[PDB]
């Protein structure tokens, strides 16, 4: 299916930010994505390597 | 902060897979290092004041000219905040030391080093030449494999204020 | 060989020199040069 | 080419817009362009000269209609890694 | 996501001073250990392949509704994406253990996996049953002696259970 | 995104009907006096370093807990993060203040920042203090009565405060 | 991209100089008259469809070939594909006389457009007929004294008339 | 190089359509402001030399410990390079004065400028304190709206450097 | 990308042969001096700042006509983009001396360097010049004594030589 | 291949940055370690026909369903080239330790591994078999960090081939 | 993409003319035989890795170079890209027999095929002759009367051998 995930950067993605420097424009931190059951995995473990912080995911 | 413990981990995870021969050579090699690079931490730690007070007045004697009146170095308050800028430092150098990788350096100087100085008007040589004393002082106050574990640590906080 | 004494010694060293430093060069080269080149001029100042 | 043989077109178009690189200079709102025109990091110096050859002008395009076909333009480059002339630059510096 | 040294060093930036010296000797502890530490690390990634395979055939006995078909193990992608999670949930195990800090794995896939397991439905007392018995056959594993020079890890062993334990717990 | 006449439009389109000519006597005066506007915008831009430079002084002289280790600007980098925060604040208000419309400050900037700075925990009132201590150098600098010529201009200044303030707000 | 003003600083800088007095003289009397380049602009932009459907009609008349099965516009597919090239380079040849320089045109318009045509086939005699049909057809539009106030605005003729050239040399 | 024309046209471009009211205004603000930014420029061209002169003597006045021996404002070279970057400056000040934008301080200047700064150890404080100087005598060589103009492009590149 | 390691499996696998003994014996050298060698990469990293500020220095002196107004080195842009340049290279052949062979060096910098120049428009003997410059300032900072043991490393200082010279040749 | 040189050669280039002290300590690492492996790989060559043929007999014997007429180990060529396997086998291990890094085991039998025995319907058991047996005699052949050297490489083998 | 239908359209557009009655006629027996067709392209798909198989057999028998170190299907690597190359070659030629046209053929598989071979140095003679042995082994499966109704069907055996060879001579 389809799921909702809503994600929050506290600062392990503002560090690697402030390593690489901003590089594409700067944007808010909590935001929902839309991800297909095939593309679930893949997102969630970007997502987790980039620093980011889910606070919840949502079936739909 | 991004460590060779750390970096092995990391590497590891972003292929998805173990820790392998070459990521368990760097872990052994870094955790056989520590106890120079420790000894080196102790020592750069009982002798931080005499070092901070040192390589503040290395600023004040290659830079004569930022304590004079209506310049920067001029008052208590900024040279009390020389001292406390060279004291930190020396103790993200002991950090990165510890943690036998430059993340502390990275992450806690080098990342907005530019930027902020760019925005305080703080010369970036100042701090290139305390660093540089205390690279002589401790080439000095260490002997072995713990003056270049040092020594190391200090010429990447110069390359990066450079 | 009096022309390039008098520019020698007649006058300062310093305007000597910088007008020596402003002097055209000979690779007539514009800031877009090597851009226009490849062809990449646009591709290049397009707004993001 | 081993991607889409094993998992499909839609799983190579992933690989690029999941890619880190993609990430980290689009990212989720930026539309891309072309970076190779600037020096980037991790690039073959080669990269610079293909992107040259591939771009073809502001009025240029990357059509199928084109007489012969659409035709790829960097085979031998990738392969050979150059123009396979380099060593005859250096003889070449050296004496005559 | 930080090593030892690095929470250490976390601690010692927050209250702002340098490193304390009993400290510095709990490192310099870590670091002795530290080859101990890699055997036991380089016995989890060596093995990981067999203790899947034991610890998959230990669970599907003990649960067979998992394999029947309406099961969650059932068909070959659902059980293919069982093998996976305990797969993905062993290599932060090991990368935990190397590191020796608790947190590289809360803060790698144990803050959303709870979540995920939640919105596929996938009962979490069965892969922390999965876990455990991972766990089982890790100090099995570990406790293999063979081409290795004798001596006592018990530090070792007891971190790798707590680890388990944490992933085991943050899932249920 | 808009500005006044947009504004004004938009309202004169939800109503149905032409704009009256109370409103076009309205906007033919704010087009007249948008020299003024112009005069303040580039007095603004002109001097955003300094603004932000004296800002940075007074709230780190204030706020003196933050400098400190654990404060939300020790880390260097998070010092950076500061004054890319004000400079942003600063050239978003300077935005408004030329459309003399406040949206373009908010629905592109301060829609999501109290959020953003709750989940990294961030001080939002020390944030906002800032956006204030901004305020005044940025009034000091617009009132400088040199470089141009002499003349009322206490809308502009009501305007700028006003930006300043709603930022502030949205903030904390 | 660049106008006549970035033009002259580029020429002066390979010079290392200053503008001279009379190369300011010459772009300030540009500026003065640009307000007739404003109207021809105008002019070109408001009556682009005018313009693309005359030289359209015409250049498939005089050229019964291009529209007939085989043709180089016969499908409605290649047909609109013609009809968005003439679009194009009237947009560009509109640029290029508000600039002042046919920089616009060298550097965008007809960058990879020769080689573009050479590659699909396209005639590129038909396609610089198609431009100078536009030229002809904006000519009546930009020399037309109607609705503006009535001056010498021969050079803004000529001008126009070689940007239209310059594109149709370079296609052909 | 970015002015209102080429903004304007590669506004109008990106988005793939001609030039409607609000470019054509744009571009006739462009077309009136044209007179007093190029007499402005008229006027900084006639004073060059002055200017030049007084921006290093100024440079030289804040900064006394630059030109003893031994660091970078030492030498008849040195000089030199300094009046050469401070006619830099100007050039490119009236060439965006002229082109009615900052493109041509962007294109030639600004890009670039501190990575070529710090790798050759050149402080641009100086050059803030010669660009103040300017702005000080473009004050009383230039009235009304010339001054305006000047002003803001002087400060652009102030801006710049800091 | 290959070391001398990988070369020499290489050819061995091309051959079809396990390492004879005096292949081994080879590589137990180079594995011997790897300190030195090591020492010498720390050279060229430490001191990459002063390296290629000694040799930009030079380079502008002896060809002036890259830095006057027109020069390929003129504005501020393209004269930084020589010194990454030079970094580049620098750091290519530090890689080439770490690994003990220059593939890396030609396959991912010299390959197309000379041909990218040329489109570009950049006088490669110029470029040779900075790197000849660039092998000058780093011998002296290789060879300098102080803070390592004295010992003998007249065959790293070689090889470090021939590989600053295919760049230079590679380039030119 | 992807050594430990190769690796730290490729993490400095990608991030665009000379090799830094981590870097150095990891080549360092493996400089001193080389002895250990090259002995090992001196070890493994000398007695690689007793070890292949005493390989290939230990698959016999745990699959002695494959000598049988109409199945794979039928035949003297079949015979031959599972001798020749295992020789590619037991001499990209020699590379490995030789290299210091996986890179020639994954390079040469790793990548593709899977699709060439499923193409030509071998069973990586037997190839497994035959590797545990010569890792049963690399303890006989190999002593002290030697044996744990070649270990990690006969075992990493395993683990692709599982 | 082209089959025969389209082809047959394509050059009836050229002239802009309709479909004859032999066009029509001829467009009518190859849809009454494309039952035939279909039971040849299932021929083809269901047997392929047999065919494949077949072919890497035989031709690894008759040139053993090519697996040999220094052969270029030598390592697993090489040898797997070789096997994956004649699936993807068959598959196309499948893809042609269902279509009646060669045009998907040239247009994917040997757009550029030979120049990619040469500069891999993959022997193209002996790509051509993998070629051949998987034609031969196509044509025992295709001629194979077990499972389908007997029929006369040797329009498509010469068809599928011209896609074959045609293959072979595009390689080599
Ligand atoms: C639309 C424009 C926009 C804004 C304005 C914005 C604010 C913003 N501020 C941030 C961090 C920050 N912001 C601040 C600044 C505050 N904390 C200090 O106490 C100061 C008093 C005060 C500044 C006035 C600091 C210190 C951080 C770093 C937080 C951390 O790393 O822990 C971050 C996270 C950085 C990242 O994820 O890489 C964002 C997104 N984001 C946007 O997209
Ligand atoms: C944890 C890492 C870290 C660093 C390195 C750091 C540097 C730093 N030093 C500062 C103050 C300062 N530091 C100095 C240092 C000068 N005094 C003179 O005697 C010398 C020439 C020279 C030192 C060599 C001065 C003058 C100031 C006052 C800046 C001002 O004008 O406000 C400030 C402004 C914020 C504040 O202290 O209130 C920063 C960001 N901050 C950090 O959080
Ligand atoms: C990884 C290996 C690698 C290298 C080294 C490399 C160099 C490189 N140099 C470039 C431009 C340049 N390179 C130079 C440097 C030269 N001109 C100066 O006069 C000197 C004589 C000389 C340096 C010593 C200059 C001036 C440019 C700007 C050319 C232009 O765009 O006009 C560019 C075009 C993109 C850009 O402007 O950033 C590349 C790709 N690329 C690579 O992929
Ligand atoms: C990025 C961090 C991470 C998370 C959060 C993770 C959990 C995770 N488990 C998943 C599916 C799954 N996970 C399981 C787990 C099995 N079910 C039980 O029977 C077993 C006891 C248990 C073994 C642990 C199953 C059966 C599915 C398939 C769910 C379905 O499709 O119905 C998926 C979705 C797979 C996809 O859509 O591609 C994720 C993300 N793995 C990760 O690497
Ligand atoms: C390159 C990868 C690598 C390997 C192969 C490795 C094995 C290894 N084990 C060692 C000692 C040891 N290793 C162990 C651990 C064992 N004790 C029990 O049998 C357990 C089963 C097991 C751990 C769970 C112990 C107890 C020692 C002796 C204590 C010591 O020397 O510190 C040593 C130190 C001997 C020396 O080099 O001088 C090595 C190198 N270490 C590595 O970094
Ligand atoms: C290129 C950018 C640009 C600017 C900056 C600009 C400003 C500008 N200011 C002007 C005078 C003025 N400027 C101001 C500004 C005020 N004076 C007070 O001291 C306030 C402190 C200050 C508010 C910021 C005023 C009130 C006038 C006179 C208005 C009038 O002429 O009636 C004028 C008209 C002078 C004339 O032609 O007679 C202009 C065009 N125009 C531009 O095209
Ligand atoms: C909103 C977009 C916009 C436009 C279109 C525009 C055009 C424009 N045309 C003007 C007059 C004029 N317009 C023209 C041009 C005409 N003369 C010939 O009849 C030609 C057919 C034709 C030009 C090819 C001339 C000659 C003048 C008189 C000004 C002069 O001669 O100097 C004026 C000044 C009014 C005056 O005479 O005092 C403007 C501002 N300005 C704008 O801001
Ligand atoms: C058009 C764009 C452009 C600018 C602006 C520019 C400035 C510039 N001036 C330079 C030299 C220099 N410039 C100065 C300036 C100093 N002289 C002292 O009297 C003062 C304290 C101070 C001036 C206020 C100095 C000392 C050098 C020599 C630095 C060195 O070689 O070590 C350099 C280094 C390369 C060279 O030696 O030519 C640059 C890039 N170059 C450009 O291509
Ligand atoms: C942190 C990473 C790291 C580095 C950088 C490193 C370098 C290093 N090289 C060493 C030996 C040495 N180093 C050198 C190199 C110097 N001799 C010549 O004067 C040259 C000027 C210069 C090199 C070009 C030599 C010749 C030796 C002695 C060789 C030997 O040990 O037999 C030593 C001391 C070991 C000893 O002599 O007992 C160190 C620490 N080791 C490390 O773990
Ligand atoms: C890079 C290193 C490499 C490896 C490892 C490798 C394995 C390998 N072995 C092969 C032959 C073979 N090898 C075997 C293996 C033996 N036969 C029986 O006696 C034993 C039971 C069994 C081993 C334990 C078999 C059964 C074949 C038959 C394949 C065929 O008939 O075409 C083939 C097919 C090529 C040929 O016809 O000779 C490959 C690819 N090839 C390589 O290039
Ligand atoms: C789902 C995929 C699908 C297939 C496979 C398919 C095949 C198919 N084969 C058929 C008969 C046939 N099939 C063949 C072809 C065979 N005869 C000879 O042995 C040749 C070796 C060989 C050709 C390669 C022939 C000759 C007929 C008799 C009908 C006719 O000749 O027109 C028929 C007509 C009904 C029948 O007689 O059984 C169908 C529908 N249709 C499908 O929808």
């Amino acid at each position: 299916r389809i799921y909702k995930i809503t994600v929050s950067e506290a600062g392990a993605y503002a560090t690697n930010k402030h390593r690489t420097g901003y590089r594409a424009p700067i944007r808010q931190s909590n935001y929902t994505l839309t991800v297909p059951y095939d593309r679930f995995l893949p997102e969630m473990i970007r997502l987790h390597q980039s620093g980011a912080k889910i606070v919840n995911v949502t079936s739909v | 902060s991004r460590t060779v413990i750390t970096e092995v981990i990391a590497t590891a995870d972003s292929q998805g897979r173990f820790l392998n021969s070459t990521e368990l050579q760097a872990a052994f090699g870094r955790f056989e290092r520590a106890v120079p690079a420790i000894e080196a931490a102790r020592a750069l730690t009982k002798n931080q004041d005499a070092l901070v007070k040192g390589a503040v007045q290395a600023v004040f004697k290659k830079f004569p000219y930022v304590t004079q009146p209506g310049e920067k170095g001029y008052g208590d308050s900024n040279q009390a905040k020389c001292a406390r800028d060279i004291g930190y430092y020396l103790r993200f150098i002991t950090y990165s030391l510890v943690a036998s990788g430059t993340g502390p350096l990275d992450d806690y100087v080098i990342a907005g080093l530019r930027e902020v100085n760019r925005a305080f008007n703080l010369n970036p040589l100042w701090y290139i030449e305390a660093l540089n004393y205390i690279k002589g002082e401790t080439g000095k106050l260490l002997s072995g494999q713990s003056k270049t574990e040092a020594l190391l640590y200090i010429d990447h906080a110069i390359n990066a204020l450079s | 060989f009096l022309n390039m004494a008098k520019d020698l010694t007649s006058v300062s060293r310093a305007e000597w020199l910088a007008k020596s430093y402003t002097q055209p060069s000979r690779y007539q080269q514009t800031e877009t040069f090597g851009q226009e080149r490849i062809g990449a001029v646009g591709a290049i100042e397009t707004p993001r | 080419l081993d991607l889409w043989n094993t998992q499909g077109y839609d799983a190579e178009i992933d690989s690029y817009v999941d890619s880190e690189e993609y990430l980290d200079f689009f990212g989720e709102d930026t539309v891309p362009y072309f970076r190779g025109f600037k020096y980037q990091t991790g690039q073959s110096a080669e990269g610079f000269n293909r992107l040259v050859r591939l771009y073809d002008g502001w009025a240029g395009s990357d059509t199928d209609r084109n007489v012969g076909g659409q035709v790829a333009r960097l085979t031998a480059n990738l392969t050979r890694g150059g123009s396979g002339l380099e060593p005859f630059i250096v003889m070449a510096n050296s004496r005559r | 996501m930080n090593d030892v040294f690095t929470r250490a060093i976390a601690q010692a930036d927050l209250k702002g001073s340098f490193l304390l010296e009993s400290d510095l000797d709990k490192l310099a502890s870590f670091a002795k250990e530290g080859v101990k530490r890699l055997d036991a690390v380089a016995a989890l990634t060596n093995n990981a392949p067999a203790i899947i395979s034991d610890a998959a055939h230990k669970l599907f006995a003990e649960q067979q509704e998992l394999i029947q078909p309406g099961g969650n193990a059932y068909p070959h992608r659902r059980m293919a994406a069982c093998l996976r999670d305990m797969e993905i949930i062993l290599r932060y195990v090991s990368y935990a253990l190397l590191a020796g800090d608790a947190s590289v794995l809360d803060d790698r896939c144990l803050n959303g996996l709870r979540e995920t397991y939640n919105a596929l439905g996938t009962p979490t007392q069965s892969v922390a049953r999965a876990v455990q018995l991972m766990k089982d056959a890790a100090m099995v594993h570990l406790k293999s002696t063979a081409n290795v020079t004798v001596g006592d890890c018990s530090s070792l062993y007891s971190e790798a259970a707590t680890y388990f334990d944490k992933a085991a717990a943050s899932i249920a």
